[PDB]
């Protein structure tokens, strides 16, 4: 039980930094990466925080 | 029961257990080969050759 | 009487759908751990709604017990052994 | 990277920017055909300065006029007179060629033909500035990573 | 096909107990649980011979022949 | 650019250079009509592209089921009604700044925070 | 006998076509010489072309 | 009905930054691709500013005209309807010198095999030309980077043939065969009795050999079309 | 199959029709047997699965200057299948299975 | 369909947040389904190519 | 299990009753007079043009939702693309909602 608790905010935590990424990159903040589309870098951040979430 | 197979009680089996009926059919016609000359369904015996 | 229509996938891009009609349908103004996660229904924009999810399935994916608990290409595979099991295939 | 250079990653941003494949096509917004027909006069009012300064210190009545990106040109870290001095080989003397400095609001290069049937020519010659002209780095080497094996 | 006769995990007779399972059911209308229970068919190995089975003989029988 | 044709023609205008007075014309290669020209302008190429970036506005929008809605304040009226799309100029590095059109005023609004535009 | 000369071109290349056809049916470019049946006519090329075929 | 599928492209000459950038078609049994305006020429919209008018339905969008410049000057060299049938003609093939062939024959092409949907019907070229123009406006879109290329694999954009349009597709080939017999009994007739057999075995042949195809003459004929029901279970069934 | 035996099937006779001789109304007959040692008789699907025949039923156009055509297999709970009408009791009748 | 227009959220393009026990979602469970496809269409073009890889 | 396959309609009470609820024949388009024109679209034919299609919808998608259109036939509204695709089509896989 504790650990699903603390395994359910992790997935949320995960959620909400995509979010912020998400948000970010909607007002042209966000800079691209080199040799990279606003896009491309955009979603590598979140397929890595999607991926991180489930490997921990 | 190793590696995807499996261990079955016998003492089930005897009482019926996963039994399955089968069946197959055969099937012949009597061919007719030009005019008046027919195939005949008949039990037969060592008549020439 | 115009409670249900037929929707192709061309007609489906000019559409958004309810998945659940109750879980899809009023607003936020505790929750089981048990349960799944599911999303929302902060639109409000629904013009249809879903009859019943396990309505994407198929005849031989349609007998799997539990199919949402398994990895899908098991499902898949359970698609294809349905077919070289046994039974009364009709009663004549 | 050479012996000596291994932990120095100006030294690799150096060899990056020497070998990663610019075109002139990747730095511009708009290739523009103009008919100007006084070679000390400008019927844009922006380029009215860029004139003055690049005749202090004959030519077509058509005008070629190239407008550079300024983000662009910082992420491929160009100069005006850098891409300038590359379309001045290109053509040689061929191509009259006037730009703006880093500084002016707007980038522009301004370029007129030299000594029936002309404006036709310029349509050409912005095809060869876009397609065929190699700014800077080799052939081929398209994107340059840097990494620290 | 019809109630098999004995359970086949653990033997015990369920042939016998099919009819008044049905009448346990219909005329005394109680649940498939306290059916089961009533008959005597104490461990679920049993419990899902009756319960479970399909009497699809009835089906058969209505072909003419 | 602005394309204009020969009149009795409706065929299109070619340019021609009046040596003579140094000035721009059109001249029709249909017919012998010629007219002056509006702009020196000729020739545009646009290797960046900012025009297809809101295609489609159509005052129906708002009916678009499929669209999603926001309760951001609109610049001219304030209005906490909107609908949004981003990229509709579909290239391969097109940023994701969200365009929002009022479902009140109709006006343009873009979401982008580096750069400071007006449609 | 009777040769009309330019029908004499005619039967040649139907010769032609036969001992060709029956080393290899599976010409390039040409009408497979079908069989009564619309069969295609296995060609001694054809017993030989590998996976089934006496070497394979 | 009918059953001839004659497929047309509108293909865009020229990559990306490659100058005369010109956009041709695709037309049946005419051996040569032709520059769009030749067809508009001969399809009655002689103009290029009318030419123009079908294809982009804005006067604004500069962008998708400068796109279109080219093909004004590639067709510039005809300038009328007759001009523009002869020229099609000549690419058909017949060395038929003039009028009453070259042209006609374009002419034919244009009414039957040239967006055979719409109509087939003589007095239709407003409605081919305005259909041949939004083409070129949906190609250009994409080639401006406006449109996303369609996708080949959406689902709406597929069909199922069923086993009435399967049927459909045989009873049709077998009862035009079937026309053609009785029209050999008609022609012999130097002066009822028509073959039952065609139709009925034509039917019993595909559906036992599963070979979509005429009659025991079924390669290239679609195999597998018909397969015995599985047996098994019922849900297998 | 019903949209083309209904529909479609008549559409197909008028299309290609007249001659130098015309084609009218299709009529489509319950599944029979033209069978020798007697003459027709109506055929059941059971019946057609056991002697091998073709669970099919005529096909009959009216020729302008009636005809029969040829036999159209039907498929079976279609409109013109006998199956289609019929009842459970029926079908156990019919030796067919109900489900 | 059951998504708005311009939605890059994880729930949107294929995040499953449940586990096998507590059982995916209909958008989790087609998601799944998509790619798990992509795995049986790879393996069996896998297993052909290095066929021929083996015997050359 | 709920998918269904379109089997074949007759597009014609369709164009008719298109051109009685404002279809203009795209013989009389004119394309600078009518430049938001929402062009109509009836198994893949451009019959012509409506100015007003959000009232031509809700009447076709309720003639079809009363029974009056056969409910196999599709009809998609593409707002952004100014365009009315219409389907009497045999062939389409649908399903029920
Ligand atoms: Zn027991
Ligand atoms: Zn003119
Ligand atoms: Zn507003």
């Amino acid at each position: 039980g504790p650990t699903m608790r603390e395994i359910t905010e992790t997935i949320a935590e995960a959620k909400k930094k995509v979010l912020d990424v998400t948000k970010e990159a909607q007002a042209n903040l966000l800079t691209a990466k080199h040799g990279m589309t606003l896009r491309e870098s955009f979603e590598d951040n979140v397929v890595r925080f999607l991926n991180e979430a489930r490997d921990k | 029961n190793q590696e995807d197979s499996m261990i079955m009680n016998q003492s089930s089996i005897d009482r019926g257990l996963f039994r399955s009926l089968f069946f197959r059919s055969y099937m012949d016609q009597e061919k007719k080969y030009g005019m008046s000359i027919t195939e005949t369904f008949e039990k037969p015996q060592r008549t020439n050759t | 009487e115009g409670l249900v229509e037929y929707i192709d996938a061309e007609e489906e891009e000019s559409i958004l759908i309810a998945m659940q009609p109750e879980d899809l349908e009023p607003a936020e103004a505790d929750v089981d751990p048990a349960k799944r996660i599911r999303v929302s229904h902060h639109a409000t924009t629904f013009t249809h709604c879903e009859i019943h999810p396990s309505m994407i399935l198929g005849v031989a994916a349609s007998i799997i017990p539990f199919p949402d608990h398994n990895q899908s290409p098991r499902n898949t595979y359970q698609s294809a052994m349905g077919k070289q099991a046994m039974g009364v295939f009709l009663t004549n | 990277l050479e012996p000596g250079h291994a932990a120095d990653q100006e030294q690799a941003k150096l060899i990056r920017s020497a070998i990663e494949h610019t075109t002139l096509k990747s730095v511009t917004i708009a290739s523009e055909i103009y008919y100007d027909p006084d070679p000390r006069s400008t019927v844009i009012p922006e380029d009215e300065e860029i004139i003055q300064l690049h005749f202090s210190l004959q030519q077509s009545p058509w005008l070629l006029r190239l407008e550079l990106d300024r983000a662009a040109m910082n992420d491929k870290d160009l100069t005006m007179g850098q891409v300038g001095e590359r379309i001045k080989q290109t053509f040689k003397n061929d191509l009259f060629v006037i730009w703006s400095e880093d500084n002016d609001e707007k980038l522009i290069i301004r370029c007129r033909v030299v000594r029936a049937e002309e404006d036709h020519m310029l349509k050409k010659i912005e095809n060869t500035m876009l397609e065929n002209i190699t700014l800077r780095g080799v052939e081929n080497i398209e994107r340059v990573v840097m990494m620290k094996y | 096909m019809i109630v098999p006769v004995r359970c086949f995990s653990c033997g015990k007779v369920v042939g016998d107990k099919w009819e008044s399972y049905l009448n346990l059911l219909q005329e005394d209308e109680l649940d498939e649980g306290t059916a089961l229970s009533r008959l005597g068919l104490k461990r679920y190995c049993c419990r899902r011979m009756i319960l479970t089975h399909v009497d699809l003989i009835e089906k058969f029988l209505r072909y003419n022949p | 650019t602005t394309f204009r044709f020969c009149r009795d023609c409706n065929n299109m205008l070619y340019p021609r250079e009046d040596k003579e007075n140094n000035r721009l014309l059109f001249e029709c290669r249909t017919c012998s009509y010629v007219e002056e020209a509006g702009s020196p302008l000729v020739y545009r190429h646009e290797l960046i592209t900012n025009i297809g970036e809101t295609a489609g506005v159509v005052q129906d929008i708002g009916s678009d089921p499929t669209l999603p809605r926001s309760d951001r304040e609109c610049p001219k009226c304030h209005s906490r009604e909107n609908v949004f799309f981003q990229s509709q100029q579909r290239r391969k590095d097109t940023s994701m700044v969200l365009f929002f059109v009022c479902l009140s005023c109709s006006h343009i609004f873009t979401s982008d925070q580096k750069n400071k535009r007006t449609q | 006998n009777g040769a009309p000369h330019h029908a004499i071109e005619e039967a040649e290349s139907l010769l032609q076509f036969h001992v060709a056809t029956y080393m290899d049916n599976d010409i390039a470019g040409q009408p497979q010489a079908l069989q009564k049946s619309g069969r295609p006519v296995k060609s001694i090329r054809a017993r030989l072309k590998g996976k089934e075929g006496r070497i394979r | 009905g009918s059953r001839f599928i004659s497929t047309l492209q509108v293909k865009l000459y020229g990559r990306e930054g490659s100058s005369a950038r010109t956009i041709k078609a695709t037309l049946p049994y005419i051996k040569q691709d032709i520059p769009i305006v030749i067809i508009f020429r001969a399809l009655g919209i002689i103009p290029d500013g009318e030419i123009l008018e079908h294809i982009c339905y804005d006067v604004n969008d500069w962008q998708m005209l400068e796109m279109l410049k080219p093909c004004v000057e590639d067709g510039f060299v005809i300038q009328d309807r007759e001009t523009a049938l002869d020229f099609i003609g000549r690419r058909g093939t017949a060395l038929g010198i003039k009028k009453e062939k070259r042209i006609q024959y374009a002419k034919d092409i244009l009414q039957k095999e040239f967006l055979p949907h719409i109509t087939q019907l003589e007095g239709f070229e407003s409605r081919k030309a305005f259909f041949l123009g939004y083409m070129i406006n949906r190609l250009l879109l994409c080639a401006l980077d406006r449109k996303d290329q369609d996708d080949r694999d959406h689902f709406g954009k597929k069909r199922l043939d069923l086993a009435g349009p399967l049927l459909a597709q045989l009873f049709k080939t077998l009862f035009k065969k079937l026309t053609k017999d009785i029209f050999r009994y008609m022609q012999r007739t130097v002066e009822l009795a028509i073959n039952a057999k065609t139709i009925t075995s034509g039917l019993k042949y595909a559906l036992a050999t599963g070979n979509w195809g005429e009659q025991k003459k079924a390669m290239s004929s679609r195999a597998g079309v018909s397969q015995v029901l599985n047996r098994y279970t019922y849900s297998s069934t | 199959f019903n949209q083309f035996v209904d529909y479609t099937l008549q559409d197909i006779i008028c299309e290609d029709s007249t001659l130098i001789i015309s084609f009218g109304k299709i009529y489509v007959t319950k599944p029979m047997v033209n069978e020798s040692d007697g003459v027709t008789h109506a055929l059941y699907p059971q019946e057609a699965r056991l002697r091998n025949l073709t669970y099919s039923s005529g096909l009959f156009v009216d020729v302008k200057k009636k005809v029969f055509i040829g036999r159209l297999p039907i498929m079976l709970r279609s409109k013109n299948c006998y199956l289609s009408e019929a009842t459970e009791s029926d079908l156990y009748k019919l030796k067919e299975c109900p489900f | 369909p059951h998504f708005s227009k311009d939605d890059y959220s994880p729930e949107s393009k294929g995040f499953v947040e449940n586990s096998y026990l507590r059982g995916l979602t209909p958008q989790e469970f087609f998601f799944h389904a998509m790619g798990g496809r992509e795995g049986l269409i790879d393996t069996a073009v896998k297993t052909a190519e290095t066929g021929y890889i083996q015997r050359r | 299990l709920m998918s269904c396959i379109s089997v074949g309609t007759d597009p014609m009470p369709i164009i008719t009753f298109l051109s009685e609820w404002g279809m203009e024949p795209l013989e009389d388009y004119v394309p600078h007079q009518s430049p938001d024109a929402t062009r109509v679209f009836v198994n893949g034919v451009w019959h012509g043009v409506h100015r007003n299609p959000a009232r031509l919808m809700e009447t076709l998608r309720t003639l079809r939702r009363k029974g009056d259109i056969n409910p196999e036939v599709s009809m998609i509204r593409d707002i952004r693309e100014k365009e009315l695709k219409i389907f009497t089509d045999a062939g389409r896989v649908y399903r029920p909602l």
